[PDB]
């Protein structure tokens, strides 16, 4: 009998402006219990964090605003506030079976962020934020593509070699 | 003619070391000296003596005076060699009375008293006169002989001060007293019992002393101490008391003494000795090649379940233990392998409350 | 007769008109003045008019199963499935029919249980300080327990949690030295604690077996334990505990007493248990606020939630537990030993007696057609209309039949239609294709 | 937090190949503590490739990636080792070393930086085989400013949504 | 019935001071009789106790809700003098904080006995707290106060009676015997500790904390099996022997591996003379006892509840009601089969927690039991069952139901658990019940009604109505009638010689629906007549002579067919009032409703 445990994200990608209010589900196929339900954030360019542990307790270093609820097959993350730096994927990963699935995290990002509207209501502390941002991003989809090339002249490069 | 004195003076101490004469001087001047003789009345044998003085001083000495002898003091005025008509008066000696008083051994049963006696006098005998401070109408009397300096006192009151007074006698004359005090003994506790006996303690009686006593001192040590015992101090008003925590199997040796103030009467000692829990006479009744059959005497104390532990003593194997019921003291051991050493260790449970505390084991060694 | 009042334009109508109504497309029969109606008839009132049997067209459909799948003999014999796929819980899986007005095609159905339901248990352990000398044989009995259930069934859930006292100052000593460890200081001995959760219930043995070692006997002052108050919140939170719709288990092994309700009025506690989940990161912190409950209370509670209890205790204490055994309905005494052979046999024969239910459940059909189920079950018990699609106490291996009756008035469509029939909580369907024609072939 | 994970040996494998990837754990005690790998895919999912206990003495492995992979772990030199063998193309993601805080709540809370293992098909190759090694050598320069090519094409598209955020930060 | 429901007197404490945890009645003279109630969180004037409690003493009469708090004790506790050097600072040798004390309070003539069963003090010898417990005894109206700790001895610690917690259940003799019992001692086996106030005032020693009182008389340790049987939990005092001694009644809640059994001790030999088995396991029996004569045969019965008891009901589904077990004492002796029980009818309703004896509510020469339950009710408010007395038996139907008159609050109410009577408060001749609120932190009085008992009469002479012979003629035609004299006494005890009494007659009352009454009086000829009459008890009857007639109208379809008479009367519901206060009552009994019948002949 081999049984696995399938795990639904409700909005696969959405877009909010900021102060609005985000609300995230997450799907169980079997019940489980509310300490094995866990969430985790990744910002672009950086390795997973675990943003909340046992669906009631924020990790050390996570901001009040963050909350999590639900019991049963049920839970949901929700965001009091939207902010620049609170864009990133979460995805939401059960612990109670072997073995450990994880959801399709959630693109949520900014809408319109790039309009020059937009920003002239931003502060000078916020935009150094989003600057910095850019930089880790960009830097990942550029060593991506070298890695594309290198790949393809490899099989090329070996035949010559051989010869 | 020349005037004699009058109004003659005669003074006698307890003890006769200087003896001065006063007498009123003559009225007649141009007087040279005065003469004082002492005799002894009616011609008996005594030191009679012979003094002079000056026209200036009609006061006299006499040494060498003899006690419990009458002598006769005749002063003469004398003026050249002329001397009137001489007073004549009589005086007893006083006795010497006693000094240096000591007392020593002092007990409340019975207590002893030493005195010094006066100097080069040979007294009839000692008379000695005490009783209670608070006492004062009852008072006892014992005529001591006069070479002795030494009286012992017999039944004396406990814890009762005694004033003695002593006085040298001689002839139907008394000397000073010499006033002496002294505080007698307490006494002791009595009628000690022990109640209640358990494995961890037990119940001691005892019976206050006559004597008032403020509090009561109760030590209790075992045969072997590793550390001095504890002393616990309780009123006079209850004289129960009940010692707790003891060790079961070990005898207890307890002092009770009964202490008023600062003084401390007799230690009473009592023996006791605690009851052991633990099983006697274990033995084997029968042994078949891979069971052995283990029968146990059953332990003083109640006991809810004993516990059986078996093992090989070659090999540092965890030992298999299983329970039994306390009512029932013979267990059965199976599956031990033959011709193979093992070491039975029976345990005894007796442990109230949440706390499983046991008793010492008792192992044997059985060979299959 | 009907076939004659059938006024027909045409074959098919006929067959659509009756069932036995037969049509002759010869033309000798029927009068010329007479409407095509004439032509349809009895099959006898044909054959009478001296109409050809070959002329004559009498369509009709005879029941054969496209896709018959044998059941399994060994039926998870054992507690030991070969494969999900290969075990069979139906016979007629898939089945090809033809439907015509007047003649019911009946099938045969077989349900044979091939599978184990899931077993939910939880362990609890008491670690007062005179549990000492017991603690090796608790550790000992949960890796065993936890082996027996593997063998039991393919899925199962284990969990385990912890039991000391009241934390109020006549229970458990007061004093500042003695509250750090009751202990001797030469023992180190935990603080006391009324519940403590050590483990919710989890799929995986290894965890369950490696925690219990870890545990630390404590210690409190009186003899009888709040092993009571430790049982009403594990029934009642069902979601920390991770509780789900599984058959549940319930172990619990003490070598001494359990407190009562107005036991706590010595420690001046008077309100009583409101059977409320009160567990705070997974401990209990209103054990004094609240008073230990009844066991008239306690039952109810276990009622509701249906979960079965099994004691685990010391032989001194079993005259006690049996007379509460008595009382509970549906639970059973065991005796704590090294050995824990009776334990482990009293869980096995629990599981061994399971009555379950299984129904049927068909997809729409047309207007005119309709179905028939005809249950069978064990001791001859035969269930009619809606009775008849249910069967209830099949125990695992029991085999029941199904007839099931199709009946087609009129033909909606030409090409064929195809439903599936599987029992609620079965993934295995029965797919029925029924066809019907208007047309005479 | 205070705890450093470091991931490294990650290289181009060919199929049927054999990889081997070592983590090292810093600043707490490695034994204590159960450790798990995790790999992101190319379509940023996350699978668990495997998880291995303090003591040792059991692991647990996934059905798909089950039985054809090993983890292990050396108390005495802290560092756990993934071994890879008969490697397919969908094995190709960003490997992560992870540590499990509490066993109970089965929960990570450490992430480490990770290497990309990524697969190379062979295929290519055979197809040069034939081609004689002058006219292959030509291709190999035609590579070079294709790939640059690209990145220019990546570098532009950033700095146009960059220019916006600056332009709000030099009016402020 | 008597009891004054419609207007109850309630008292009033500060909140979370637990108030009417015990209530107990005091009279050292005639009008310095009051309600002595004790609450045990209450805060207090003496430094370094927080919670300690006390007991309010509110004058009966005046102003109810005016109280003064007791100041049993003045002071804080007590310092250890070996810890004054021995290390910096000092060490209490004793807490009173959270003491719960005026958890137990009675008394007897001028004597007051209050219990702080939670006190707790560290011992000299080692550094351990044992809840041993303290009483103070209050005797001539307050002229000195005694503390009496009889467990507190050197037998320190579990062991001992360093757990006796004394004063847990406490009673007081007719004698003035002081009884103490405390569960604790041996391990939760349970003691009973006894003295009289002379020794315990001759022992008492102010300087030392350890007290020994010579003549106490106290329970022997028993066998390690018997641990935690928590006897001493509820003490009563009753003749059982019949040598004309006290005897003492104890509960043993969890005896007989958790059945339960309740003991009777003697009041100077102090050895058990019988034993009761408790029916069902963990139905903690002998939570509350209670002895007291139900049949008047002039000897003490016992009755015992067990609240937590549970019974299958006639559907099947078990539920907890709790039960009351009466026995009746015969001259050869106490049987151990209980004659009588009584089931709860509220699930959870804890029936039976609290007795109490009510002496003689009815004055009908048989005595009264008032049963509580404090979860009972609807609103799970609580309530108090009154039972009548029988020579017979107890009477199984409750004679009357004390329920709160406020409204139902978020915390409990627990009314009815504590329960006090048989002492008449008001003096007016008959005893009074007080019932405890805890919950709420109030106290309710309830004063008996005088009860006065009538019997009414109403005979005709005339029963045949005549049709050719009219015997009076009013109307120009003469109508035949007929003469109803009615009799009605009234008895009742110190309650007004003159009572009145409203009398109506009706006359073809069960015709009088849709109908036409056929029977009308000679002169008001109305169906129903209301008279009222003044009745006294001294007159030997009162009977007054009216004439009804029978209408000389043939309109009637059946002149043969009866009529049916009927006279009812009832207590004059204005100017009830009396100088006590009370109005007065009527016995059930006693049928206020008479009914006639009588027919005419038609050829
Ligand atoms: C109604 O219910 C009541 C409650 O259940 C019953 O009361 C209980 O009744 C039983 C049986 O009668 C009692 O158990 C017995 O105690 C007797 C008294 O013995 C002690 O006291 C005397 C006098 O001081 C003393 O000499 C004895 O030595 C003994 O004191 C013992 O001292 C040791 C010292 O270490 C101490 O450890 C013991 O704890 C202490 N008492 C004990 C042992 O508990 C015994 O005489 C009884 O029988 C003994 O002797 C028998 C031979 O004569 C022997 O066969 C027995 O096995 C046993 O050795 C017995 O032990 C309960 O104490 C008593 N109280 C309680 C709390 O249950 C009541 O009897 C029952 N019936 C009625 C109608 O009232
Ligand atoms: C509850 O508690 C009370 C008080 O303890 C008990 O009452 C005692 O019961 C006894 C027996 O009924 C009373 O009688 C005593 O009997 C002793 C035995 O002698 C009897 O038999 C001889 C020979 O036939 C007769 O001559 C004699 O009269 C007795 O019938 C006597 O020795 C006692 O007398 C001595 O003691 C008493 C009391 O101190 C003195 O007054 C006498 O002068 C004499 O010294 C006595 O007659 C006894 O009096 C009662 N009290 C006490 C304290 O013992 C109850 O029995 C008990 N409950 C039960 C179950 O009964
Ligand atoms: C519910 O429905 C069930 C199925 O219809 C009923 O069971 C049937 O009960 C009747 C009672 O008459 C049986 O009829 C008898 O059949 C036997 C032959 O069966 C025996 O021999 C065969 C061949 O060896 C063997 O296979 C069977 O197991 C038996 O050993 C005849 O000899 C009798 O004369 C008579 O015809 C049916 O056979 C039986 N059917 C089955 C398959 O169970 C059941 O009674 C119904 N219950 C109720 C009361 O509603
Ligand atoms: C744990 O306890 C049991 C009982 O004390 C130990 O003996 C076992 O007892 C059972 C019966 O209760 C035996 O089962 C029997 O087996 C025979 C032979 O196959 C069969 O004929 C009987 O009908 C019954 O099935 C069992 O065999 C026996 N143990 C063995 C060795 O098989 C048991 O040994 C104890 N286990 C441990 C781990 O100590
Ligand atoms: C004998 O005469 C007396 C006095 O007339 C009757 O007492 C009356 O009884 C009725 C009920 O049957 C009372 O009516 C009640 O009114 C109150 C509101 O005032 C209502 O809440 C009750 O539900 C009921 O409707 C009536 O008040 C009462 N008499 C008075 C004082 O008004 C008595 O019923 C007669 N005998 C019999 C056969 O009952
Ligand atoms: C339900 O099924 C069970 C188990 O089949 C029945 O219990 C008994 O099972 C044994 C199995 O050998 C039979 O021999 C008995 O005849 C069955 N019980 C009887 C009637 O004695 C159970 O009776 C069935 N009915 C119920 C009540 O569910
Ligand atoms: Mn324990
Ligand atoms: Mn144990
Ligand atoms: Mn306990
Ligand atoms: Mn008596
Ligand atoms: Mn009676
Ligand atoms: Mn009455
Ligand atoms: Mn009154």
């Amino acid at each position: 009998s081999h049984m696995q445990i399938v795990v639904t994200q409700r909005p696969t990608t959405m877009a909010a402006s900021p102060g609005d209010k985000i609300i995230i589900t997450c799907s169980v196929s079997s019940i489980i219990s509310s300490n094995y339900l866990h969430w985790y954030s990744q910002k672009p360019g950086f390795s997973p964090k675990l943003l909340i542990y046992r669906t009631s307790n924020l990790a050390s270093g996570v901001p009040p605003r963050f909350s999590g609820s639900g019991s049963g097959t049920s839970y949901s993350l929700t965001i009091g506030t939207m902010e620049a730096e609170d864009v990133a994927t979460y995805y939401c990963q059960q612990g109670s079976d072997i073995p450990l699935t994880f959801g399709d995290g959630t693109k949520l990002d900014l809408k319109r962020g790039s309009d020059y509207e937009f920003l002239k209501s931003w502060t000078v502390e916020d935009l150094q934020k989003r600057l910095l941002a850019l930089d880790p991003m960009m830097e990942q989809e550029i060593e991506e593509i070298r890695q594309k090339y290198q790949c393809k002249r490899q099989p090329i490069l070996d035949a010559i070699e051989a010869k | 003619p020349l005037s004699p004195p009058t109004n003659l003076h005669l003074e006698a101490n307890p003890d006769t070391g200087v003896l001065t004469v006063s007498w009123e001087r003559s009225t007649t001047p141009d007087i040279t000296g005065y003469r004082i003789t002492t005799t002894p009345t009616n011609g008996q044998q005594g030191n009679s003596l012979e003094e002079v003085v000056h026209a200036d001083q009609s006061s006299c000495t006499f040494d060498n005076l003899s006690p419990g002898l009458e002598y006769n003091v005749s002063v003469y005025t004398v003026k050249d060699d002329k001397e009137s008509v001489p007073i004549s008066d009589t005086i007893i000696p006083a006795v010497p009375p006693p000094t240096d008083l000591r007392f020593t051994n002092i007990g409340p049963d019975t207590m002893r008293v030493t005195w010094a006696p006066p100097p080069s006098i040979d007294l009839t005998n000692f008379l000695v006169r005490y009783s209670p401070v608070k006492n004062e109408e009852d008072v006892a009397e014992l005529s001591i002989s006069p070479s002795d300096n030494a009286v012992v006192l017999t039944n004396l009151l406990p814890g009762t001060e005694y004033v003695v007074s002593v006085s040298s006698v001689y002839e139907q004359h008394e000397s000073t007293p010499l006033r002496g005090r002294q505080k007698t003994g307490l006494d002791s506790p009595t009628g000690i019992d022990f109640s209640d006996i358990t494995a961890n303690s037990f119940t001691v009686h005892w019976i206050a002393p006559r004597a008032t006593i403020t509090g009561y001192r109760i030590r209790h040590h075992p045969e072997h101490f590793s550390g001095r015992p504890r002393e616990d101090r309780v009123p006079h008003s209850r004289n129960s008391i009940t010692l707790t925590n003891l060790t079961p199997g070990t005898e207890y040796v307890v002092s009770i003494v009964a202490l008023n103030g600062r003084e401390e009467s007799p230690l009473l000692i009592g023996q006791q000795s605690t009851v052991s829990d633990v099983p006697r006479d274990l033995e084997v009744v029968a042994a078949t090649p891979t069971s052995l059959l283990i029968s146990w005497d059953a332990p003083a104390v109640t006991v809810r379940y004993y516990r059986i532990t078996y093992g090989e003593t070659g090999g540092n194997s965890p030992v298999q233990e299983f329970t039994v019921p306390g009512s029932k003291s013979t267990a059965t051991i199976s599956g031990l392998k033959p011709g193979v050493d093992y070491t039975i260790t029976v345990y005894a449970v007796t442990g109230r409350g949440d706390s499983p505390a046991s008793s010492k084991p008792i192992s044997i060694n059985y060979r299959t | 007769n009907r076939c004659l009042k059938a006024n027909a334009k045409s074959c098919g109508e006929c067959i659509q008109a009756g069932p036995n109504c037969g049509w002759c497309t010869n033309s000798t029969f029927l009068q010329e003045g007479m409407p095509t109606s004439a032509r349809c008839d009895d099959l006898e009132a044909l054959k009478k008019k001296g109409c050809p049997p070959d002329d004559i067209e009498n369509p009709r459909g005879s029941k054969d199963i496209k896709k018959n799948k044998n059941v399994t003999n060994r039926s998870k014999g054992t507690a030991e499935k070969l494969k999900p796929e290969d075990i069979h819980q139906i016979q007629p899986q898939q089945l090809v029919l033809r439907l015509r007005s007047g003649e019911p095609q009946t099938f045969t159905l077989k349900f044979k249980r091939a599978e184990d339901y899931p077993i939910d248990l939880y362990y609890l352990m008491d670690l007062s300080y005179s549990m000492k000398d017991d603690l090796e044989n608790v550790k000992s009995l949960g890796t065993d327990l936890m082996n027996e259930m593997r063998r039991i069934t393919s899925d199962f859930r284990i969990g385990f949690g912890s039991f000391v006292e009241k934390t109020v100052m006549p229970y458990i000593s007061t004093t500042p030295a003695k509250l750090r460890n009751p202990c001797t200081s030469e023992q180190n001995c935990t603080t006391p604690f009324s519940y403590k959760n050590v483990l919710s219930l989890t799929n995986k043995g290894e965890v369950f077996n490696e925690l219990v070692g870890k545990q630390r006997i404590s210690g409190n002052l009186d003899s009888p334990e709040g092993g009571f108050d430790a049982i009403m919140q594990v029934a009642v939170c069902g979601s920390l505990i991770g509780w789900r719709n599984v058959t549940r288990l319930l172990v619990f092994s003490t070598d001494a007493g359990f407190h009562f309700a107005g036991d706590g009025k010595l420690g001046g506690i008077v309100l009583p248990n409101d059977g409320q989940c009160h567990l705070e990161n997974n401990m209990y912190t209103m054990s004094h606020y609240y008073d230990y409950p009844s066991i008239a209370h306690l039952v109810q509670k276990l009622s509701e939630n249906n979960i079965q209890t099994i004691f685990a205790v010391t032989e001194e204490f079993q005259p006690v537990y049996k007379e509460l055994k008595n009382l509970i309905p549906k639970s059973a005494v065991g005796t704590l030993s090294a050995n824990s052979s009776n334990v482990i046999q009293l869980i096995i024969d629990a599981y061994n007696s399971l009555s379950s239910e299984v129904i049927l459940e068909n997809g729409k059909l047309s207007e005119g057609v309709t179905i028939s189920y005809k249950s069978y079950c064990k001791n001859g018990v035969n269930g009619t209309g809606e009775n008849g699609r249910k069967c209830s106490n099949i125990s695992i291996g029991d085999e029941v039949q199904f007839e099931i009756s199709i009946t087609s008035n009129k033909c909606p469509k030409k090409d064929s239609d195809s439903f599936k029939i599987r029992p609620l909580g079965f993934t295995e369907e029965v797919e029925v294709i029924l066809q019907y024609i208007c047309e005479c072939e | 937090m205070d705890v450093k994970l470091v991931e490294s040996g990650g290289g181009l494998v060919k199929p049927g190949g054999s990889l081997k990837l070592s983590c090292a754990a810093s600043g707490f005690t490695f034994s204590s503590y159960t450790m798990s790998w995790v790999r992101q895919t190319p379509e940023k999912r996350l699978e668990w490739v495997a998880t291995i206990s303090s003591g040792g003495s059991y692991t647990y492995y996934p059905d798909s990636v089950k039985g054809r992979f090993t983890i292990s772990r050396d108390k005495a030199k802290n560092t756990l080792y993934l071994q890879m063998g008969s490697l397919k193309s969908e094995d190709t993601a960003m490997y992560y070393c992870t540590r499990i805080g509490y066993d109970e709540d089965y929960a990570m809370d450490h992430w480490g930086q990770g290497t990309s293992v990524t697969v190379c098909s062979g295929s290519d190759y055979e197809f040069l085989k034939s081609w004689t090694v002058e006219d292959l050598q030509k291709r190999l320069l035609a590579l070079d400013p294709m790939m640059e090519q690209e990145i220019e094409e990546i570098r532009q598209k950033y700095q146009s949504k960059r220019q916006p955020i600056l332009d709000a930060i030099e009016a402020k | 019935f008597n009891l004054d429901a419609e207007a109850p007197a309630v008292l009033s404490g500060p909140p979370g001071s637990f108030f009417g945890f015990s209530v107990e009645f005091y009279r050292p003279g005639t009008d310095g009789v009051s309600v002595l109630v004790g609450a045990p969180k209450a805060n207090t004037s003496q430094p370094g106790v927080l919670q300690g409690g006390a007991v309010y003493l509110c004058p009966w009469g005046a102003s109810p809700t005016q109280c003064t708090p007791i100041e049993f004790d003045s002071k804080g506790s007590r310092l250890l003098e070996s810890s004054l050097s021995s290390s910096e600072g000092e060490e209490p040798v004793e807490y009173k904080s959270l003491q719960w004390f005026g958890a137990t309070v009675r008394a007897h003539g001028s004597s007051i006995l209050a219990c702080a069963p939670l006190y707790s003090w560290r011992t000299e010898k080692e550094p351990l707290s044992d809840p041993v417990g303290t009483c103070y005894l209050s005797t001539d109206n307050f002229t000195r106060i005694l503390e009496y700790a009889p467990c507190r001895s050197d037998f320190s610690w579990a062991a001992g009676q360093g757990y006796c917690q004394g004063g847990f259940s406490a009673e007081f003799t007719k004698t003035g015997r002081v009884v103490l019992g405390g569960p604790g001692s041996y391990f939760w086996q349970g003691q009973i500790l006894s003295a009289t106030q002379e020794q315990i005032a001759e022992s008492y020693y102010p300087e030392y904390l350890i007290n020994l009182v010579q003549g106490q008389l106290q329970t022997r340790q028993a066998s390690s099996i018997y641990d935690d049987s928590y006897l001493g939990y509820s003490v009563a005092v009753g003749e059982f022997s019949g040598d004309d001694t006290e005897d003492f009644v104890a509960g043993v809640p969890k005896g007989n591996l958790t059945y339960g059994y309740v003991t009777i001790l003697n009041g100077s030999d102090i050895r058990s003379l019988y034993n009761f088995s408790g029916e069902q396991m963990a139905s903690y029996f002998g939570y509350a006892v209670a002895a007291t004569d139900v049949n008047g045969d002039g000897l003490d019965d016992l009755l015992v509840g067990a609240p937590l008891l549970m019974d299958r009901t006639p559907d099947g589904r078990p539920q907890e009601v709790g039960r009351v077990y009466v026995y009746l004492q015969h001259p050869a002796g106490i049987e151990p089969t209980p004659t009588l029980t009584l089931t709860g009818h509220d699930e959870f309703g804890r029936f039976g927690s609290s007795l109490t004896p009510l002496g003689d509510l009815d004055q009908d020469g048989y005595n009264d039991v008032a049963i509580g339950a404090p979860f009972g009710g609807e609103t799970q408010q609580g309530v108090v069952f009154v039972f009548p007395g029988g020579p017979g038996g107890l009477g199984s139907k409750p004679s009357q139901v004390l329920q709160p008159l406020w409204a139902a609050s978020h915390t409990p109410d627990f009314f009815g658990s504590a329960l006090r009577g048989g002492r008449d408060l008001d003096g007016n001749g008959y005893p009074d019940l007080i019932v405890g609120s805890f919950g709420v932190d109030k106290a309710v009085v309830y004063r008996g009604r005088p009860i006065v008992s009538a019997s009414a009469s109403l005979t005709i002479f005339p029963a045949m109505f005549n049709p050719e012979e009219r015997s009076c003629s009013l109307e120009g035609n003469p109508v035949a009638c007929i003469n109803l004299s009615f009799c009605l006494n009234a008895s009742g005890k110190h309650v007004a010689d003159s009572i009145g009494f409203t009398v109506e007659l009706q006359l073809d009352w069960q015709k009088q629906k849709g109908g036409v009454r056929r029977a009308l009086f000679l002169a008001s000829r109305q169906a129903t007549l209301t008279q009222t009459l003044l009745i006294q008890n001294g007159a030997r009857e009162d009977c007054r002579e009216m004439k009804i007639y029978l209408r000389n109208e043939s309109e009637f379809r059946d002149k043969l067919s009866p009529i049916h008479i009927a006279l009812n009367f009832s207590l004059d519901p204005q100017a009830p009032v009396d100088s006590h206060g009370l109005r007065p009552a009527l016995h059930y009994q006693s049928k206020s409703r008479i009914e006639d019948k009588a027919q005419i002949l038609l050829d």
